[PDB]
C-alpha cells in the first residue's frame, strides 16, 4: 500500500513497549503521525525511555 | 412511528492497524422522520465525552425517510487497547435518547499463518485462473487481505468472510483472478495480510509459476 | 405482538431424491393469553393442506414458539414455485404473510478444484486440504468430504461469496494429520448443486 | 445414497416433453420404490420421445 515500512514499524514497537505510560506512548505516536521522517529517532527515543522506566 | 434506530459501526480493521491510515467509528441513525429531523450526537470514549466528531448533512432515503451519519476519528492504540466508544443520539422528540457502545473483540490474540496456493492443474484449461491465499489461526476475526503485483495493487480479487474454526481461531480464503497468460509469463503475485497479532501488523506471501 | 419467519429447505434436501425437503414456518413472540395459532399454506397461490404443525413449545421467555412444516416436492422448489405461510392469531390486527422461493436467474455450473497443502504448511502437524468451488448460481449448495468411502468430518466451509461476474464461489477446508497426507491417502470433495449433472460431482485429491 | 435412483430422478426432472403430472408421477414412483429406477427412466424417456413434435 505504498506505505512507509519504517514508520509502521516504529508505530508497532512503540505500541508494545511495556514500560511507557499512555501519555508518553500517545505522544510518540502523534509525533510519528506528524513527521514520518523522524521515525528512527522517535523509536530510539522511546526505547531508551522504556528501558529507563524498567523495574 | 416507533422512533428512529441507531447503528454503530467499528473502524475498518486495516485503518486501526496501519498508522498511515485514519480509523473512524461511524454512528448511523435510520428511521428519522421528515417531521423531527434535527438529530444531535454525543460521543464518549470510556465514558468521557469527546468533541471532534463530524456530522454528515441529512440525506433522503428510498422510503421517504431520512438518514443521518456522525463520524468519530479515533486513535489506533485506543481501539486496539479495548476502549469503549459510545454514540448517544438525541431529539427534542425522542422519549429517551438512544445509546450504543462498541469495542474490539476481547480475547487472546492469535497470529495467522499465511499460505499461497497456485491454480489447480484442472483450471489451467481456462482463460482465467485462481490464485488462492489461505489465512488460518488468527484471532480476533478483524483482518484485512490485499493482493498486489510488481509493486502495484491487483483488484480483481474477493475474500471470504472470516470463518470460525474447530479451535476457536478464525480462517479465511482470498481468491485472486488473473489471466492465465500473466501467470504463464512468470508474473509474481503477493498476498498481503494485516492483523494485530502480526509483527508490524503486516506480513506478505508471494506466488508465481515455479518448480514443484 | 408476534413475528413470523419463513425458512427454505436445506440445499441438499432439494437436490437429493433420497431426502425430504421442507419449508419451515416459525412463529415467535406468541402470547400466553391467546396462544391458539392458525396456519394457511399456499403453493403458487393455491392452498395446500399437508402441513404438519408441531405442538407449541414453551420458551426462554414466558412465551411459546410454534412451528409448522410443509413437505415440498424437489421439482417444485427447483422449478421456482412460491411457498406462502399465513399466520392467524388474535394478537395481530391482520394475519401475517411470508413468501419464499428459489432465487431467480440462470443456473450456472460450479467448477470444483482441489488444492493440496501449501509447501510451507508441511512443517505443521496438521495440514489443510482445499476445495475451491466457483462460478455457481444460485448460492444454494452443499459440500462434503470423504476418504475410502467414509465421511471426513473435520472440515469447515466458507459461506458463498458473490464474485465479480454475478456468480458465487466458496472454499471448503479439510484438516488432516500431516502423516495421513504423506501416506498417499485419497480424499474427495463432494459438491451438490442443481446446475451439476445428477446434482452431484466429486473431485479427488492425493499427494 | 442410491446412484441409479438419483440419476433417474435428475433426468426425468429435465425431460422437456413431459407435462407436470406425468413428471410428478414418475418421480413419486421413484421415491416409493428405488429399485424401479431403470424401468421408470426408460419408461419416461420413451414417453418424452413419443411426445416430441
Ligand atoms: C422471547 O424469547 C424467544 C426465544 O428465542 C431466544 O431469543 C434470543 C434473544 C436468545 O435468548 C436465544 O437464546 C433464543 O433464540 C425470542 O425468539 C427470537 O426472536 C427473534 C426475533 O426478534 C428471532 O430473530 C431472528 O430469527 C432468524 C434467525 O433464526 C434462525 O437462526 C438462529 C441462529 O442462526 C436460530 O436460533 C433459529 O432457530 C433460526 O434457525 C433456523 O431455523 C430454521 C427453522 O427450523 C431452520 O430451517 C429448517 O431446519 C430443519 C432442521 O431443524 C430442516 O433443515 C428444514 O428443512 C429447514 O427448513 C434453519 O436451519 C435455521 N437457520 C439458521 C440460519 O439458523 C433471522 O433470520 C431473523 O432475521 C431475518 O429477518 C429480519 C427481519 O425480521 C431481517 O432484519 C434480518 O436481516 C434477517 O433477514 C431474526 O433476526 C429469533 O430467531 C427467535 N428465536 C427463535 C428460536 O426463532 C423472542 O423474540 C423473545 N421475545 C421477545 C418479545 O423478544
Ligand atoms: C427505509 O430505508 C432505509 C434505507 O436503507 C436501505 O439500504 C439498503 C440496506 C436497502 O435495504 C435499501 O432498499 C434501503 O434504501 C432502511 O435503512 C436500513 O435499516 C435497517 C434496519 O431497519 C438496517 O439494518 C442493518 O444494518 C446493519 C448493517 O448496515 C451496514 O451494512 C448494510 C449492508 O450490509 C449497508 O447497506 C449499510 O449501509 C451499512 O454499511 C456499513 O456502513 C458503515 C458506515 O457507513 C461502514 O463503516 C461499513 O463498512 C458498512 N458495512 C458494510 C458491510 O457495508 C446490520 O449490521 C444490522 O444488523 C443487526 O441485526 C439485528 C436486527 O437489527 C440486530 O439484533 C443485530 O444485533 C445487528 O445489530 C441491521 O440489521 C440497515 O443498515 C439500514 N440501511 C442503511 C443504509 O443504513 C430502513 O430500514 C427503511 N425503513 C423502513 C421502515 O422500511
Amino acid at each position: 500500500m505504498k506505505f512507509n515500512k519504517e514508520q509502521q514499524n516504529a508505530f508497532y514497537e512503540i505500541l508494545h513497549l511495556p514500560n511507557l505510560n499512555e501519555e508518553q506512548r500517545n505522544a510518540f505516536i502523534q509525533s510519528l503521525k506528524d513527521d514520518p521522517s523522524q521515525s528512527a529517532n522517535l523509536l530510539a527515543e522511546a526505547k531508551k525511555l522504556n528501558d529507563a522506566q524498567a523495574p | 412511528l416507533g422512533g428512529p434506530s441507531v447503528f454503530l459501526f467499528p473502524p475498518k480493521p486495516k485503518d486501526t492497524l496501519m498508522i498511515s491510515r485514519t480509523p473512524e467509528v461511524t454512528c448511523v441513525v435510520v428511521d428519522v422522520s421528515h417531521e423531527d429531523p434535527e438529530v444531535k450526537f454525543n460521543w464518549y470514549v470510556d465514558g468521557v465525552e469527546v468533541h471532534n466528531a463530524k456530522t454528515k448533512p441529512r440525506e433522503e432515503q428510498y422510503n421517504s425517510t431520512y438518514r443521518v451519519v456522525s463520524v468519530l476519528t479515533v486513535l489506533h492504540q485506543d481501539w486496539l487497547n479495548g476502549k469503549e466508544y459510545k454514540c448517544k443520539v438525541s431529539n427534542k422528540a425522542l422519549p429517551a435518547p438512544i445509546e450504543k457502545t462498541i469495542s474490539k473483540a476481547k480475547g487472546q490474540p492469535r497470529e495467522p499463518q499465511v499460505y499461497t496456493l497456485p491454480p489447480s492443474r484442472e483450471e489451467m484449461t481456462k482463460n482465467q485462473v485462481s490464485l488462492t491465499c489461505l489465512v488460518k489461526g488468527f484471532y480476533p476475526s478483524d483482518i484485512a487481505v490485499e493482493w498486489e503485483s510488481n509493486g502495484q495493487p491487483e483488484n480483481n480479487y474477493k475474500t471470504t468472510p472470516p470463518v470460525l474454526d474447530s479451535d476457536g481461531s478464525f480462517f479465511l480464503y482470498s481468491k485472486l483472478t488473473v489471466d492465465k497468460s500473466r501467470w504463464q509469463q512468470g508474473n509474481v503475485f503477493s498476498c498481503s495480510v494485516m492483523h494485530e497479532a502480526l509483527h508490524n501488523h503486516y506480513t506478505q506471501k508471494s506466488l508465481s509459476l515455479s518448480p514443484g
